[PDB]
């Protein structure tokens, strides 16, 4: 159904191919060409997840492992119940991911609004891109590439981490868990003080911007604004999602021995005395 | 192309704003000292504004310098007082933890002995620092909504050095201060006790980690979509909902079905951050003082993946063929 | 007199008899279909 | 023979050591102390040094583990223990992945 | 403690079937707080849906406004509601886009489409209006960046619809907001305002791609000089960003 | 009965919707279901019975 | 601005200029790099400040 | 009895949903909890009397 | 029967796109399932048969 | 006379009369299509 | 006696939902320990019993 | 005694619901004790006096 | 027989860009899915036929 305000904004127009013949919406959601796609590509990889899954012998979400092949197979398409499967699902998941934010666009398109929502979703895409095609073609075999399974891919990190003998050295790593755990600090504080703002203590008015804005000036000394927040906030974890596809397109394509052993450019310094 | 609220184009500078104030009487302890920088004016606000000093601030500040130069103080006379030494391994020095020998007893001062006291420093300097967030907030009639995000951030805090430490009966289970050593710590910590990916609250902080900077990018993009709207007036949003509101919204309802308010975006936002480090410091504190091995635990409990593929390398190549010779 | 979709009451009847009616042929397939599969490998 | 004859006839030679010097390469000394004012755990690590594989895990992981027999296993062999005092702790398990990286 | 309380549901294992009980209802809570505004649902006709989801509307919160303008519970009949509005319906049935039924952009549909807010300026702390003209505020100037003033104004077809001629600030915050355009007598009559975000200020020129040349005329003007509504500020910004579905067949027609 | 009450509740649109997407994936799951099981796998039989 | 930005355009390429110059005269990339780096930010905020 | 006074307090059609969702989840949970047990799995079964 | 009723709920155009994205679905993942399978892969059976 | 799409009786029953047009002539060629199958590897 | 008064505190529509989702997750969870017990598990006596 | 101006300080609505939780959390918390004893279980129990 | 009337509800124009990048993707698909085998792999089999 609709809105109490949703009606004046469902207008035909803003798609970006197809037009009319799709310009539609099944319940709250817009369809689109690529509202189309997705459903096409979502689900057909969602089925062929459980296709593989009931081969595989398990159902159970924990235990469904849905692996790329084996290095030997290069970059060349496997046997669908040797990583060949995985493959396909790669092919519909970036299809699907891609016409997600493409679907976006059309939305915000029809909206008048800004498109930095498709955009923001596309270093996501990116982020994923470069785990699953990027770093396996730099690498020369998609089996480079993490399972898809709930914690089967966290098996995979945990030994794309430990194939650099202390990923935690990663420079980028560095850089881009910095970003992580100041995007949740920005988050926690912003979030913070709109709430505080709107919910002052029971039987006292609310406060406006300035009442926030004087809170982290009398709290830290500075306030970066109602503006500032979301414009830092964006980037902040946009370099988050940046930072991230960095430092695993590095490990391996561009950095093959220890991650502390990079750090050996610092240690011996010309400079440094023996 | 149109433009993107990334940057301000231009920049207007007026009287300094000094702040609000009421009976509580904020202007007694503010500094009354202003500076512009217009070089983070281009993302923000340019205003470098007093800053309220009370005595929980005071207090916060000089005892984390104290901490802070203790840990100084010792790393520098680690290395024999040799400034250049300092300098080269000043992300590998540190304050090293009590021996496990000593358990929960006072150790020698060079065998962590200073670390308790610097800790303790810390601790003080931390809990004054949340004080002050709890009294600025009481004393700025505003919801305290900070000091409790804070107050969750400062449970994984006390929980990493005072806490588990207490709960496992020895002073040598806290961090070390270092660059490097805590994430050596952080290494060691997932490896004596298991895989802490097999920790049920570590992939739950994971989850809300991943949603704290998912949701801040979608919440900082969504709003900077709708700027054109005024969407970065959020406050007047709640009161009084614009366009802007609405079609923040009706992006959110037509991509993924539904959505949330100008206000209740921020109670996500917030409950997000705040559980990163309440199910962290949970599933630190059952670490260890509980279950020992992560691992065999997801294997008892069922969720670890099982491998039917060999594990050499000479099941998938040779040793001349991976040479090319 | 109560309906929270805007149905009168004769308007809903005669909706859910061709429900009813399509229900019954989805279920004389699904019958046939399982007894086919039945003489195949029965799981019985 | 189960080392140095593990997949081909390979074998030791004195050549494989020495590599045309007088002193073999690659030698390590019990470098223990190295940093000045600590003592115990702290005084074997915490600084990037010539055994710590550019880390600041222990330096003594090789003294220790390779020269005294100490022990390098650190994981709890069962789901739930009970962790009684002497047990190895994540310290141990520094130590054990500092003679690891060496590895 | 490392006994399980029965079978493998250890304190670990209790600890996690605790948060689901807590997650599962701050769930519960976090949508029911998100329902404050735009419900009940509807349909396309106006009526209230038959469906109106799982969760139930929460209990009504109470906001005590400032400056004296009285209560706000945000569970209840919404002021923002607009009345005919000038759009028909494609299809019988739900789900398909309105047609407007003649100028979107002035009649305020789509992209277009305002918000009946309060017809009163948005007030700072001290109570007097927020955005104000440079002219009105005391003791600002522009401190980095172009400044826009008296540069010429270029729409999205590279018409020249005039000249800035003064941009207003929020002195609370102390952020450039709107620029007022002096029309042309050739495309206008008076001052239009445009907001900052949707303006890109050049070195010799600040140029607004959403709107056209011949579409200025028509920008909705504030009672005031020297203040802007709530109001008008919800029309003016719609109007600029209507314009980037209506400004040309093209914009609206599929790109491909 | 007087069964057909359930229009005066639910929406005919939205309920034939629900039951098209859940009876597919009913329909999808069973039949996947079986061919995890080595006996009702009717492939996997082909293959056994060409031999 | 126009100045600040040609002032820091000039920073990150006396950068560049530092870093392939350490490395002709032995050193590493990344340790010329660093000074490379060190020289954009110093340099370009020297510059950035003094003249504007 | 007096039990028809619920739907004075329950909204008909946010129930219908809640118990429509929660009786096939009920109904999946113990089929798969059958199909977990040795002895009540009927695949397995029909696979070991086929034999 | 009288089921051309469906179309007095439905509207044509947007169920044809609704059956168009299914029908596909179907088509192509059932194609997919039996080139999984060793048995029904037409592609291997062409290089087995032609040795 | 309800009518969620503002079709008539007659209008959408002209409409269904072609639905199973091409609804029949789909699985009249699926039909041969799967018979040519099962002659040339039979699942059964 | 006198507990009628509750319903005065209580919202009869907020303790019945919490009511029956905190009673149906009691009887789950005692309905799961007794499974998970070697002698209350009647999945596996009637396995016991058959053989 | 005169406890009943506890009323006049505690909303009763804010008390019965927090009341509530505690019992059962409480309740709960003392029967999954029992349940780690290899006293006190009395699932157990009952099978060794089988 | 009488489909003419599918465009009565689709757009022509829209029908035909949509359908044009469905077939070339098709095409696309399918000649890289003959591309992956040994069999069927045109390119692959002349270097092999050819000595
Ligand atoms: C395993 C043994 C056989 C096999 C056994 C079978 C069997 C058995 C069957 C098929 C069927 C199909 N097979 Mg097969 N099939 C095999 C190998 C292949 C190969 C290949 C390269 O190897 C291909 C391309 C196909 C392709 C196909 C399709 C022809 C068809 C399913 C249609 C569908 O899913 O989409 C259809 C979905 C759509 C909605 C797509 C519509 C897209 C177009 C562009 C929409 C235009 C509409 C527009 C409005 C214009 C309207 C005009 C109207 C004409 C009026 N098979 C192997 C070799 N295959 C099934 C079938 O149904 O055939 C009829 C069938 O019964
Ligand atoms: C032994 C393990 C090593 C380690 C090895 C690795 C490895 C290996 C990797 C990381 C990577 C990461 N590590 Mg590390 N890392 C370690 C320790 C840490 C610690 C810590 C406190 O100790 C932290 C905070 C991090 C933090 C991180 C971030 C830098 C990053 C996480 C992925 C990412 O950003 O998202 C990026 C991912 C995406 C944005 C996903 C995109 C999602 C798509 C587009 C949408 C999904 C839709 C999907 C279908 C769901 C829809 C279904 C429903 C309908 C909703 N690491 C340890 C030391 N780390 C990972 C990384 O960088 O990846 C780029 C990486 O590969
Ligand atoms: C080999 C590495 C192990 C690992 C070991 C650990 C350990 C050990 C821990 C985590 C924990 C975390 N891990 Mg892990 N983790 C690994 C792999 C990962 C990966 C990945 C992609 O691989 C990711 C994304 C993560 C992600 C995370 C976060 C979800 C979580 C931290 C919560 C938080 O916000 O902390 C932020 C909180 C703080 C930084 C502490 C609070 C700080 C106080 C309040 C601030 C005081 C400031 C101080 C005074 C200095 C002030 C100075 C100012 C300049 C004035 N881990 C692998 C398995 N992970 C934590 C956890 O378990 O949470 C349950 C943790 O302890
Ligand atoms: C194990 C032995 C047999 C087996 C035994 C059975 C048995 C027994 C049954 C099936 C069932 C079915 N099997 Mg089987 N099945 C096997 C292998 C297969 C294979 C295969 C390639 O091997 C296929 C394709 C199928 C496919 C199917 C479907 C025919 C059917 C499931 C319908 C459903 O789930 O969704 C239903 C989908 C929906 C409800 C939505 C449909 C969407 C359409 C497009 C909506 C259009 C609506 C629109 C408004 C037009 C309306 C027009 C109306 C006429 C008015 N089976 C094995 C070989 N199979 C089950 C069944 O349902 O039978 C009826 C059944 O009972
Ligand atoms: C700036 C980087 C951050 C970011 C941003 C971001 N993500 C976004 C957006 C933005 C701005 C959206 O607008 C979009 C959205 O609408 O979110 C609600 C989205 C989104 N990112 C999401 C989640 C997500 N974000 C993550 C992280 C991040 N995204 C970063 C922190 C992660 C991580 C860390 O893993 C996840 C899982 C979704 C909620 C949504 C994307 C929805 C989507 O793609 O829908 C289309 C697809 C489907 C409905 C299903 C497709 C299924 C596939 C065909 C098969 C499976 C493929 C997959 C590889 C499975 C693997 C499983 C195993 C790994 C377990
Ligand atoms: C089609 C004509 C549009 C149309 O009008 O029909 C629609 C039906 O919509 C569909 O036919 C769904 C097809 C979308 C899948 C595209 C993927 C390319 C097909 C697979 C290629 C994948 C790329 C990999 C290399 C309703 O009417
Ligand atoms: C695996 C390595 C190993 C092998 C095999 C090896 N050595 Fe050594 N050797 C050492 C080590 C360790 C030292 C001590 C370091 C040093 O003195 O520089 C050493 C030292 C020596 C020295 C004294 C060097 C000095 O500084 O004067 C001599 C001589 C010697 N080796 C002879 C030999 C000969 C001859 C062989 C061939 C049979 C041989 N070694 C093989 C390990 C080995
Ligand atoms: C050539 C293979 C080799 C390498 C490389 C290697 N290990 Fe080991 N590791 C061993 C051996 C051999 C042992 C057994 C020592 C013992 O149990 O006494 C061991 C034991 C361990 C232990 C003790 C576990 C337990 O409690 O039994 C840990 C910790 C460890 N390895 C971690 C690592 C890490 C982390 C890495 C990645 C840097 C790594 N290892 C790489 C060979 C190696
Ligand atoms: C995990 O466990 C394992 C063991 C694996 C497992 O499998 C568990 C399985 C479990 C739990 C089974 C769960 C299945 C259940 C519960 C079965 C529901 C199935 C039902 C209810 C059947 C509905 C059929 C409805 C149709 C098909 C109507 C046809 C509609 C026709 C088309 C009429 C429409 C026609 C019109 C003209 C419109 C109406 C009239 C007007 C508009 C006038
Ligand atoms: C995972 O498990 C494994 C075992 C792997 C698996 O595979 C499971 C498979 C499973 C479960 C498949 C389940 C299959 C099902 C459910 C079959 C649905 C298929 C159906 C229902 C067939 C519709 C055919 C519709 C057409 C083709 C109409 C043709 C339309 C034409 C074009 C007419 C329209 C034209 C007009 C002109 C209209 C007139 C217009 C005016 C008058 C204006
Ligand atoms: C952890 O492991 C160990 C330790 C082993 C463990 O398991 C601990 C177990 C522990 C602690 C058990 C804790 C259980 C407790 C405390 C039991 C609470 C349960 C209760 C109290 C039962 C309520 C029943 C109410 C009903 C069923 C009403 C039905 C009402 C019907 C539906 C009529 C509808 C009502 C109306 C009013 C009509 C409307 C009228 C008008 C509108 C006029
Ligand atoms: C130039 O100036 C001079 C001065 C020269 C200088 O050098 C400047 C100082 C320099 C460079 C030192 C740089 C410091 C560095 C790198 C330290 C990084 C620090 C890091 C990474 C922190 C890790 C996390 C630790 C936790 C998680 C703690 C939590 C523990 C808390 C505190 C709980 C309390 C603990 C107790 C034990 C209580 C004790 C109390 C009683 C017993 C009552």
């Amino acid at each position: 159904a609709l809105l109490s305000f949703e009606r004046k904004y469902r207008v035909r127009g803003g798609t970006l191919i197809g037009g009319d013949l799709f310009d539609f919406w099944v319940g709250p959601f817009y369809v689109g060409f690529f509202g189309v796609t997705t459903a096409f590509f979502a689900l057909l990889g969602t089925i062929l997840i459980f296709w593989g899954a009931s081969q595989q012998g398990t159902f159970n979400p924990w235990l469904i492992n849905i692996a790329p092949p084996d290095l030997s197979y290069g970059l060349g398409m496997a046997p669908l119940m040797e990583g060949g499967l995985w493959q396909i699902i790669t092919i519909c998941a970036i299809g699907a991911f891609v016409s997600w934010a493409l679907r976006e666009v059309e939305i915000c398109r029809k909206l008048g609004m800004g498109y930095h929502v498709p955009f923001a979703f596309s270093v996501a895409i990116f982020a994923y891109v470069t785990l699953v095609v990027f770093r396996p073609l730099l690498m020369g075999a998609w089996g480079h590439g993490f399972p898809y399974g709930i914690w089967s891919h966290l098996d995979w990190v945990s030994n794309t981490g430990y194939a650099y003998l202390h990923f935690h050295y990663n420079p980028a790593h560095m850089i881009a868990v910095t970003f992580f755990f100041t995007t949740t600090l920005a988050l926690a504080l912003h979030g913070a003080l709109v709430l505080s703002a709107a919910n002052p203590p029971k039987g006292e008015e609310v406060k406006g911007p300035d009442n926030e804005d004087t809170f982290f000036r009398d709290f830290i000394g500075y306030s970066i604004g109602t503006l500032g927040i979301h414009r830092v906030g964006l980037l902040l974890a946009l370099n988050a999602g940046f930072w991230s596809a960095v430092c695993i397109i590095i490990s391996g394509p561009v950095w093959t021995k220890g991650w502390p052993e990079w750090w050996n450019w610092w240690l011996e310094m010309p400079i440094w005395p023996s | 192309p149109e433009y993107q609220n990334i940057f301000t184009q231009v920049q207007v500078q007026g009287p300094a704003e000094l702040g609000v104030d009421n009976e509580n009487n904020l202007t007694e302890e503010r500094t009354t000292g202003t500076g512009f920088s217009q070089l983070i004016g281009w993302i923000g606000n340019a205003q470098l504004g007093p800053i309220y000093l009370g005595w929980f601030g005071i207090i916060s500040l000089v005892t984390g310098t104290l901490w802070f130069n203790i840990v100084g103080f010792n790393m520098l006379s680690q290395v024999g007082y040799s400034i250049p030494e300092f300098i080269r391994q000043l992300f590998w020095l540190a304050l090293e933890p009590p021996s496990p020998e000593y358990g929960l007893r006072m150790p020698p001062l060079d065998d962590g002995g200073w670390f308790i006291i610097a800790s303790f420093f810390l601790l003080v300097s931390v809990i004054s620092w949340w004080l002050r967030s709890y009294q600025l907030a009481e004393m700025h009639k505003m919801g305290k909504h900070v000091a409790w995000a804070f107050a969750a951030a400062i449970w994984l805090f006390l929980v990493l050095g005072l806490f588990r430490p207490i709960l496992m009966g020895s002073w040598s289970e806290a961090v070390p201060y270092g660059i490097f050593p805590h994430l050596d710590w952080t290494t060691a910590f997932s490896i004596r006790y298991g895989n802490l990916y097999y920790n049920p609250f570590h992939a739950l902080s994971i989850v809300f980690l991943y949603g704290s900077v998912l949701l801040f990018a979608m919440h900082g993009a969504t709003i900077l979509a709708v700027t054109r709207f005024g969407g970065d007036r959020e406050l007047e949003q709640i009161y009084d909902r614009g366009t802007a509101s609405e079609r923040a919204g009706l992006f959110w309802r037509w991509t993924m079905g539904f959505n949330a308010t100008m206000e209740g975006i921020h109670r996500w936002a917030w409950w997000f951050a705040v559980l990163t480090p309440i199910t962290g410091g949970i599933g630190i504190l059952l670490t260890g003082t509980v279950v020992d091995n992560w691992f065999l635990w997801a294997v008892e409990h069922n969720f670890a993946p099982d491998y039917t593929q060999d594990y050499g390398y000479e099941a998938y190549t040779t040793y001349d063929g991976f040479l090319g010779r | 007199d109560l309906s929270f979709t805007g149905l009168t009451d004769e308007q809903a009847q005669e909706l859910h008899s061709v429900y009813m009616s399509g229900l019954w042929l989805f279920s004389a397939v699904a019958v046939v279909a399982h007894l086919a599969t039945f003489i195949w490998r029965p799981w019985f | 023979a189960g080392h140095v004859y593990a997949n081909a006839e390979v074998g030791v030679t004195c050549f494989t050591c020495h590599r045309g010097q007088a002193v073999p390469s690659e030698v390590w000394y019990r470098i223990d102390p190295v940093t000045e004012n600590t003592s115990g755990w702290a005084s074997v690590q915490n600084r990037a040094t010539s055994l710590s594989q550019f880390t600041s895990l222990p330096s003594d992981a090789l003294y220790q583990y390779l020269l005294n027999y100490e022990q390098i296993a650190v994981h709890d062999l069962e789901s739930r223990v009970e962790t009684l005092p002497g047990d190895p702790t994540w310290q141990n398990t520094e130590r054990t992945y500092s003679l690891m990286n060496y590895f | 403690m490392e006994e399980t309380f029965f079978g493998n549901f250890d304190l670990a294992s209790l600890s996690l079937w605790l948060f689901y009980g807590f997650f599962a209802l701050l769930i519960y809570y976090l949508q029911t707080e998100n329902m404050r505004e735009g419900y009940p649902l509807e349909d396309d006709d106006g009526n209230t849906a038959a469906n109106q989801g799982p969760f139930p509307l929460p209990k009504e919160k109470t906001f005590k406004l400032q400056h004296g303008r009285g209560e706000l519970t945000l569970p209840g009949e919404d002021v923002q509601r607009r009345d005919n509005l000038a759009l028909r319906k494609t299809a019988h049935g739900n789900g398909f886009p309105m047609e407007p039924t003649g100028d979107p952009m002035l009649d305020g549909v789509g992209p277009a489409s305002w918000s009946k807010r309060r017809d009163v300026p948005e007030l700072d702390a001290h109570g007097h209006p927020k955005i104000v003209p440079m002219s009105a505020a005391e003791g600002f100037g522009v401190s980095a960046g172009t400044d826009p003033r008296g540069l010429p104004v270029m729409a999205g077809d590279g018409e020249i619809v005039g000249l800035v001629s003064d941009m207003w600030i929020d002195e609370a915050e102390q952020l450039v907001r709107y620029l007022e355009i002096e029309l042309d007598p050739e495309w206008g009559d008076g001052k239009r305002l445009v907001q900052r975000e949707m303006v890109r200020i050049k070195s010799d020129r600040v140029k607004v791609r959403s709107i056209y040349g011949k579409h200025f005329k028509n920008v909705p003007k504030t009672k005031s000089p020297n203040q802007v509504t709530l109001l008008e500020e919800d029309k003016i910004m719609a109007y600029y960003a209507g314009g980037t579905l209506y400004a040309d067949e093209s914009r609206l027609e599929p790109q491909l | 009965s007087k069964f057909y009450k359930i229009w005066l509740i639910f929406d005919p649109r939205r309920v034939f919707v629900a039951q098209g997407v859940f009876l597919f994936l009913l329909a999808a799951m069973i039949h996947l279901v079986l061919l995890s099981t080595e006996h009702f796998n009717w492939f996997e039989l082909a293959a056994a019975n060409a031999a | 601005m126009t100045c600040t930005i040609t002032c820091w355009g000039i920073g990150v390429l006396l950068g560049i200029m530092t870093t392939v110059g350490l490395m002709v005269v032995g050193w590493s990339f990344l340790q010329g790099a660093f000074m490379g780096v060190l020289a954009w930010l110093i340099v370009g905020g020297v510059l950035a400040v003094a003249v504007c």
